[PDB]
RNA sequence: UACGGUGCUGAAGCAACAAAUGCCCUGCUUCCAGGAAAAGCCUCUAAGCAUCAGGUAACAUCAAAUCGUACCCCAAACCG
RNA sequence: GCUCGCCGGAAGACCAAGGGUUCCUGUCCAACGUUAAUCGGGGCAGGGUGAGUCGACCCCUAAGGCGAGGCCGAAAGGCGUAGUCGAUGGGAAACAGGUUAAUAUUCCUGUACUUGGUGUUACUGCGAAGGGGGGACGGAGAAGGCUAUGUUGGCCGGGCG
RNA sequence: AGGACCGAACCGACUAAUGUUGAAAAAUUAGCGGAUGACUUGUGGCUGGGGGUGAAAGGCCAAUCAAACCGGGAGAUAGCU
RNA sequence: UAAGGUGAUAUGAACCGUUAUAACCGGCGAUUUCCGAAUGGGGAAACCCAGUGUGUUUCGACACACUAUCAUUAACUGAAUCCAUAGGUUAAUGAGGCGAACCGGGGGAACUGAAACAUCUAAGUACCCCGAGGAAAAGAAAUCAACCGAGAUUCCCCCAGUAGCGGCGAGCGAACGGGGAGCAGCCCAGAGCCUGAAUCAGUGUGUGUGUUAGUGGAAGCGUCUGGAAAGGCGCGCGAUACAGGGUGACAGCCCCGUACACAAAAAUGCACAUGCUGUGAGCUCGAUGAGUAGGGCGGGACACGUGGUAUCCUGUCUGAAUAUGGGGGGACCAUCCUCCAAGGCUAAAUACUCCUGACUGACCGAUAGUGAACCAGUACCGUGAGGGAAAGGCGAAAAGAAC
């Protein structure tokens, strides 16, 4: 699923429109991509999929916030 | 079972009658199947009578 | 002479019989529709 | 409740014999009863004595509505009414025409 | 323990037919009914001390089918298990 | 003996040659386009354990459960 | 029953499947049978089907499926490891005399035989899920051997016009 | 030896006849076309609808196809009969 | 409840019960096969087979339980790896599956109308995926309103077919505010002072008010007609009661009933005391909501077609303030006014049904009513999803034609 693993942010329905009359569905997609992080309290590295500007939040919050989004859905690292 | 019939005529035959508990029933089952003298009440003697005590004695759990 | 069907009893149980339908979403939905119609047969595999 | 039972005489108020009386010979389910001698009708069948019976075949009285029997009064030759319960005695039939109740 | 006296749950009924009244007349062979598992693991060690007789050999067959009773719907006979038991005298090795 | 079946008795029972599609045989031979695997079995060791279990020799011994079995059959018992 | 005639690699015959009492006995003729019908591959009630060894199960596996953990996919669904199933393939023991209206490599009667367990004495390292060996598997071609079989002879039983 | 010729099994249809309320929504006869091969066949599996499969015909996909079969939308819609 | 009873087709036969376990009914229980989500493991559903542990030898493993997977609460073991941890083992609990309709999230038409047809409409409907509750949703003002005021939410009636929007066409169509049904509020952003304090549950009990196996309940006869009456005739009778079930002709008085009368072992709806134990007060000072708002680019949701498009939401870039600060007030600026987003929870007016119960039936009477009155989603048909019948009524009594 192209859904944000650290925020639950999902794709959204929406159209493409022009000067012309015929219009179509588009549906917009989240930009998440892999980055390796350090889990200092476990002396180990983990690979996580994060969006642009999303790490600028985690890098000001500490990883124990993301390890609590994961644990809220019982998911392991 | 109320205390007037509780464990009477039952525990004192729990092992010592066991060598005739199924044989005496089988003997009568084989006879009640023959239709002799047209007797059908025997099906109320080989059944509806011989589980009535030991199945009220059941309280040990397990084996 | 013949007309497009086998006497094969395995092919009559393997893919539309009880265990084969009970292993599928849409097959378990047929078990419900047979119950809604009220048939005495849950499967005609035999 | 059961108003008639096996011991009291019945007048049989139906247009079946238009006189003759009897008693209940057997009590049945679903609102029926059998009354002695009321309907001893012969059936059109062979008796098959087989030199094993002297012999013949025998009539047996057949089931009728319990609502059709009615108790006999034995005082004017008419039917009577029963009723139930009294201030003395258990589950008693009251007998609506008699000043004595058990 | 090895074998319990609970195991004497063997045999269901006698049976009566001309096959036994003719073709088992010159043998000490008898016909019996048994239930679904046919007691095949315990019947021989049980029946030798249950019916006042010593057993030579035991067998059991299944009486199957006959689903017809009426011209409208179905009335099934249902399957039943019939045992042939022969009683012993002497030895034969 | 109700012969209502159910036994008793009993002859010859061998040579000649030829002969399969079956048996030797998935043989052998031959060419090519080069042609299932595993387990039983034989055997080597790992494990584990010990006057146990196993093995070698002699001898006793408990079980063979689980399913099917009638009748049809190139056929008015299958299929149309 | 006798005779005549037809087929004879089939119009003979052995057997699984799959169907479903059709096999046995009786009485029911109402329905059935592309005709009577006294008959039954008809209706109906009852009878008959026995396994250490058969073919199957266990063991092993192809194509392929199923598939914890793991993974892709809004989702339905799919992928796939550890494992696990599976035949049209590979693996332990079976043959046939007796016969009843109808039963039988199953009972009866003989003979053959394999796998798993229990245990003693004497002496004593046994053993896998692993390793090896084997299992083991292209399609034709060409001699030889052999046997139920073929066809006479002899023998016993009968025939001799 | 044989993508040779004969030919039964098997596979397949050049002609003439029969059959299409026929025994039968593909079967029959008489002469046959092939017949160790790009063969054919028993058995199972894998592939599905705007997709499969096809020495590839709007052919085949269970009598069905310029989108099959079943159900739902559905009492479709019809300046017309 | 009941002298009856061993169910129907059912005859026949053997037995039972009436003080001492009758059958039957209502409540309270006992045991609870195999397959199925199916789950120790497998498979061609009702079959075949493991591991582990406790008891036991009578010394062939007999007897009896537990054991999918993930998550949670937590141990045992543990590789690379040192301690650790992946992996593995186990226990305890939860989830799974099925169910009528409404509901929340994801996916989502065509025909139809626009008298064509492509925006619009049909319609977020039909249908498919998932989840969940008694409702979901919504909620205790970043509400509006308009300088005057109201004061959580929702549903019904109005506002108004007006103001709006619109291939300006078909259509779509409010707000503010008014009339009702219905009105509970709380928790985190920590933790000291104070305490177990309305309220809910688990487990136990009692009372009241309903539901219930149940129990009593009036009178019509005589006679004629007829095979048979309740008709007719004669003389009546009960009237709190003439509702109608019917029963063997036109029954208030035959029975079943009606009007009315009666009662609670125990279970159970509701409301409430209360025992235990868990849960929840009172009070105060701090903390104090950020990739969040705002602004662009692309769009959604708004009656509203993007226009001047605010609001609410946002895929994506940019991006703060932090309370002389932030939001909205229909682009926007200025002033003024009023709320304070970026955490969560919740009473019932409303939506809804397979089911359960009552209440009403100028609905039907066998080519009527559902496919259905005849052991009919049964026969019957199809490979399967799926489609699906034909067929009533002798009598009071089988007395169903003996001889």
């Amino acid at each position: 699923s192209r859904v944000c693993q650290v925020t639950g942010k999902r794709p959204v329905t929406g159209n493409n429109r022009s000067h012309a009359l015929n219009a179509t569905k588009r549906r917009f997609l989240p930009n998440l991509h892999s980055h390796r992080f350090w889990v200092e309290s476990e002396k180990r590295f983990v690979t996580l999929r994060v969006s642009a500007k999303g790490m600028r939040v985690i890098d000001k919050k500490g990883i124990d916030t993301v390890l609590a989004e994961l644990r809220a859905r019982g998911e392991k690292y | 079972m109320k205390a007037k019939e509780l464990r009477e005529k039952s525990v004192e035959e729990l092992n010592t009658e066991l060598l005739n508990l199924l044989r005496e029933q089988f003997n009568l089952r084989m006879q009640a199947a023959s239709g002799q003298l047209q007797q059908s009440h025997l099906l109320k003697q080989v059944r509806r009578d011989v589980a009535r005590v030991k199945t009220l004695l059941n309280e040990k759990a397990g084996a | 002479m013949k007309r497009t069907f086998q006497p094969s009893v395995l092919k009559r149980n393997r893919s539309h019989g009880f265990r084969a339908r009970m292993a599928t979403k849409n097959g378990r939905q047929v078990l419900a529709r047979r119950r809604a119609k009220g048939r005495a047969r849950l499967t005609v595999s035999k | 409740a059961a108003k008639i039972r096996r011991d009291d005489e019945v007048i049989v108020l139906t247009g079946k014999d238009k006189g003759k009386r009897g008693k209940v010979k057997n009590v049945l389910s679903s609102g029926k009863v059998i009354v002695e001698g009321i309907n001893l009708v012969k059936k059109h069948q062979k008796p098959v004595p087989a030199l094993n019976q002297p012999g013949g075949i025998v009539e047996k009285e057949a089931a009728i509505q319990v609502s059709n029997v009615a108790i006999f009064n034995a005082a004017t030759g008419k039917a009577d009414r029963v009723g139930f319960r009294f201030e003395d005695g258990k589950k008693v039939r009251f007998f609506k025409s008699n000043s004595e109740t058990i | 323990m090895i074998r319990e006296e609970r195991l004497l749950k063997v045999l269901r009924a006698p049976h009566v037919s001309e096959k036994a009244s003719t073709a088992m007349e010159k043998s000490n062979t008898i016909v019996l009914k048994v239930a679904k598992d046919a007691t095949k693991a315990e019947i021989k060690a049980a029946v030798q001390k249950l019916f006042e007789v010593e057993v030579e050999v035991v067998n059991t067959l299944v009486v199957k089918g006959k689903v017809k009773r009426h011209g409208q719907r179905i009335g099934r006979r249902s399957d039943w298990k019939k045992a042939y038991v022969t009683l012993k005298e002497g030895q034969n090795l």
